[PDB]
């Protein structure tokens, strides 16, 4: 009782190594794209700056 | 050939009318009413075994996608429209040309 | 043309074809951050119920 | 200056030309990597190992292939004009500035 | 033979649950009511290819 | 002749057992030969998918 309640226990509480890797690294992807994005969205204003000079 | 390839090879073959299969499998011919006029008078062997009943007006506006049917006739119903209004705008732009050179010669 | 002052419809124009490219890229910079082509009901109608309910 | 502006219209238009060949050509180049496929097939079906139902799957996807390659020679089209089904014929490419100076182009 | 039926039973109901609840975003395939569909695969009215799951 | 299907597969005896292994065998081949059927519309459609791209 004992074994097969340890191993359910790690069935809904225990990490899985598999998917959780995959899910950190497309967030890391994930935010590499925002940083990339915003760091493009910031020089937006910077084409308003053409017109009046 | 099944009626999806028929529908394909009768396209394929002739440009003036457009053929398309429905839910439950029944050819639907268009005839465009810029490119024809009057009713379309079918037959042959295969228009008797099919069978073909009378030709209904539609337009833009009668176009329902909610079936296939509906949406696979809508998209010939609205290549009728676009040449439609595409045929408009030549006629426009060959005037706006006409006066143009109108434009000039009178400055002359 | 009868050269104008009050009225400059040649930048009219200029800065309508730049609100579309603006606009045009603000669609594409949104998609990129969040990863999706479907970020609202706008990009895909139907697209967005069916992805919704896979 | 009436040659200019003919040679002009003679590179649109062999430039027209460039891209009715390159659309066509470039469904041909599907067809060949069917017929390839069909091909390991058939060498694959006539295998002494293969008994009556492993022919069947065979022909299943050769079938199957077989009506993919009359779908390619109905649908494929320069904006409506159908360049592999066989309706398109020869026809003549003006590259010219003066009348009478076109190129054949047909294909099977 | 009662302790192999009644494994083979449980198969047996296996089978009907695999084939009554694999769906597509609700709709079901192998349950027998998909038939035979149109899949529009060209960019003209006309050019779909039928497909159908027994 | 009375018609049998996996449903009808009851193997709590020996005659039950050996039809039960010929009845599945025919079900194998109802289930291959459409899973054939269907890799030769994916593989139709990977095809289009080349040319329609091309």
């Amino acid at each position: 009782v004992n074994e097969n309640v340890n191993a359910s226990r790690s069935r809904i509480r225990d990490t899985d190594y598999a998917r959780e890797t995959t899910a950190m690294t497309k967030a890391q992807i994930l935010q590499q794209a925002s940083t990339s994005v915003l760091a493009q969205a910031k020089q937006s204003p910077s084409a308003a700056l053409s017109l009046l000079g | 050939d099944d009626l999806e390839e028929l529908a394909t090879y009768i396209n394929g073959q002739t440009e003036d009318v457009k053929a398309s299969v429905g839910e439950d499998g029944k050819l639907q011919l268009f005839a465009s009413s810029q490119k024809v006029n009057g009713d379309v008078t079918i037959g042959g062997g295969l228009g008797g075994e099919i069978g073909f009943d009378a030709g209904r007006n539609v337009t833009v506006a009668d176009v329902n996608v909610s079936t296939v049917a509906g949406s696979q006739e809508a998209v010939s119903i609205l290549d009728g429209a676009l040449k439609a209004v595409d045929s408009q705008r030549a006629s426009l732009g060959a005037f706006q040309n006409r006066f143009g050179h109108a434009i000039s010669n009178l400055d002359n | 043309m009868a050269i104008n002052v009050n009225t400059n419809v040649s930048a009219m124009t200029a800065q309508r074809y730049l609100n579309g490219a603006a606009d045009g890229m603000q669609k594409s910079m949104e998609r990129l951050s969040s990863g999706y082509k479907i970020n609202s009901a706008r990009d895909d109608a139907a697209g967005l119920q069916i992805s919704n309910r896979l | 200056t009436s040659q200019s502006r003919g040679l002009d219209m003679a590179v649109k238009n062999a430039n027209d030309g460039i891209s009715i060949a390159q659309t066509a050509e470039g469904a041909m180049n599907e067809t060949t990597n069917i017929l390839q496929r069909m091909r390991d097939l058939a060498l694959q079906s006539s295998n002494g190992s293969n008994s009556s139902s492993e022919r069947r799957a065979i022909q299943e996807e050769v079938s199957a292939l077989n009506d993919e390659l009359n779908r390619i020679a109905e649908t494929t089209s320069f904006g409506g004009n159908k360049l592999l089904n066989g309706s398109f014929g020869s026809k003549s490419f003006q590259i010219g500035a003066d009348s009478g100076e076109a190129v054949m182009l047909s294909m099977g």
